[PDB]
């Protein structure tokens, strides 16, 4: 319910609290920071509402920064951390997505081939915009010069605010309470979300199938309860077969999940 | 119908169409030494802007069934000569840019030689600001290398990352929203269903399999932890019922436990009846 009105409003960057050192570069340059948590990413500017309770409401800009130093690079690609990392930040309302990767040393722990490939598959098919920087305080001199930019490119825009259901200097942004509570629930890990995934690590259980029985039981409680109110084992055997499976909307395959699921013996 | 599409097979159908004043640098061949033995079609043929090239991938020759291949031309680099591209550095003080259809890519060959030679108009902080500038306004990047191979060397890294697209798209989209791949076989008297439910707890955030293993040693059927859990009788013994379960200590001799956090998450787990809880946040 905001507005940002262009006479006065303040374009500020907003750092991550992890850094611990950056932190002394920056003051240098005379940008204009505070520090906060921050759920994905590292990096994000925000609109400060300028004379509000002391307390601004404020639109968060079109641009996210992670900050990989490139021995933990190859650390979270080697574990398969990377692929779900990058995700979270495609999918976090901010849509002009920076991707900054510092130096910090010798370049050999994993092949010059293979890191120059993922940087440049993040490029191209993940979408981010890919800075390299040599050491802490060129990246810190980058976000310098990235933040200056930022205040010119928005100077007598007008601001408002966005839900969050959803070129050009992009007003009509999402507010910073709406960013960081729907960054936490991005990576947020519900019971739905297990359910389905504790389904398909069966042989034959496929995401249009999972998403069915998650319809039918939204909750294992209730897969459990379902289990137990039909009398005859036959009935729990054949109770998931009728299920609305597919976009096209098994039977013996119900039996192998009521063997999973109502079972009281050991599996083996 | 067992339609295909891999990576080393669309590759085939990537070609990358170099323009012909690229080749009045001798040194332009170690391109053309590399793309060639990466299998993509080249050609060698006057382009849109010139001394530039582009990538092109095309539906395969059977044709399907599925609706997107991503065909098109979908990316493009501009290769400029360092004096050419400090004009418009000297442009952006106060738009090498036609408007084509791919999106756009620049790259100078041996930049910081260039401004040794003639300075050591503008100098390195002007550029620093044109690239933040070019960054900003129309989402362009610059790629500042120093070799011919290094130039090659991206450019078969656009070229396989335009080859893994199609793959990686299909995975994205078409898979339903819980995913971020296979299942373990089941025989007819269950038997590999205690492999599947150690995996399910492995479908935790933050648990080694080592930890889920800890957990269906004890607990080996989901009725069989259920049934845990109801014998209970206060709600604490229900959240700790699995935390003081020993794990491997893993290259320390400090003993190491399941503990309480995933001990109440999968207590919460099986008790709940509200799909949207919150196991954690992070």
């Amino acid at each position: 319910p905001l507005e940002l009105r262009p006479g006065e409003y303040r374009v500020l960057l907003c750092v991550d609290i992890g850094e611990t050192e950056l932190l002394r570069e920056l003051q240098r340059l005379h940008v204009t920071h505070t520090v906060r948590k921050l759920h994905v990413g590292d990096f994000v500017w925000v609109a400060q509402e300028t004379n509000p309770p002391a307390n601004p409401g404020e639109l968060v800009l079109d641009h996210i920064v992670e900050r990989k130093r490139l021995d933990d690079l190859c650390s979270s690609i080697i574990d398969g951390r990377f692929r779900e990392q990058k995700f979270r930040l495609k999918r976090c309302g901010l849509e002009r997505r920076v991707y900054l990767v510092e130096e910090h040393g010798s370049v050999h722990s994993l092949p010059e081939s293979t890191l120059l490939q993922a940087v440049t598959n993040t490029q191209v098919i993940d979408g981010f915009f890919v800075k390299r920087t040599a050491d802490i305080k060129e990246s810190a001199a980058y976000l310098a010069l990235l933040t200056r930019g930022l205040q010119r490119l928005y100077q007598g825009h007008t601001l408002r605010s966005r839900p969050w259901g959803t070129p050009n200097p992009l007003c009509s942004l999402l507010t910073f309470s709406d960013f960081n509570a729907g960054a936490i629930k991005n990576k947020a890990q519900s019971v739905r979300e297990v359910f389905a995934r504790q389904l398909m690590q069966v042989r034959g259980v496929s995401g249009e199938k999972a998403a069915a029985l998650v319809d039918r039981y939204s909750t294992p409680a209730s897969l459990l309860a379902a289990y137990d109110a039909c009398a005859t084992p036959k009935e729990q055997e054949t109770l998931l077969s009728t299920i609305k499976c597919g976009r096209l909307q098994g039977p013996a395959l119900s039996r192998t999940l009521s063997q999973l699921y109502c079972s009281y013996g050991p599996l083996t | 119908a067992l339609r295909l599409l891999r990576p080393e097979q669309v590759l085939k159908r990537l070609a990358v169409c170099v323009d012909t004043a690229i080749l009045e640098d001798a040194g332009a061949d170690v391109l053309m030494e590399a793309l060639e033995a990466l299998g993509c079609e080249c050609r060698i043929e006057p382009q849109r802007p010139a001394r530039s090239l582009r990538w092109t991938r095309a539906s395969p020759d059977p044709c399907p069934p599925p609706e997107v291949w991503a065909a098109g031309e979908q990316e493009l680099l501009l290769l400029l000569e360092p004096e050419e591209f400090l004009q418009g550095v000297a442009t952006l003080t106060q738009w090498i840019s036609p408007e084509t259809t791919a999106r756009p890519h620049l790259a100078v060959i041996g930049l910081d030689a260039y401004l040794w030679s003639r300075q050591h108009a503008v100098s390195w902080p002007e550029v620093e600001e044109a690239l933040v500038l070019l960054q900003l306004w129309a989402n362009l990047d610059v790629l500042l290398v120093a070799s011919w191979q290094e130039l090659s060397r991206h450019v078969c890294a656009v070229t396989k990352a335009l080859a893994q697209y199609p793959l990686k798209q299909y995975r994205e989209s078409q898979a339903f929203s819980f995913c971020t791949a296979a299942g373990e076989p089941v025989a007819r008297d269950g038997a590999g269903l205690q492999a599947a439910w150690r995996r399910q707890i492995r479908q935790f955030s933050r648990v080694s399999p080592a930890v889920a293993d800890a957990v269906v040693t004890a607990f080996p059927s989901p009725r069989l932890l259920q049934q845990a859990l109801e014998a209970c009788s206060t709600e604490r013994e229900r959240m700790g019922l699995l935390a003081d379960l020993p794990v491997p200590p893993s290259e320390g001799g400090r003993p190491r436990r399941v503990g309480p956090d995933l001990s109440r998450r999968i207590c919460l787990f099986l008790t709940t009846a509200n799909p949207d809880l919150l196991l954690d946040l992070g």
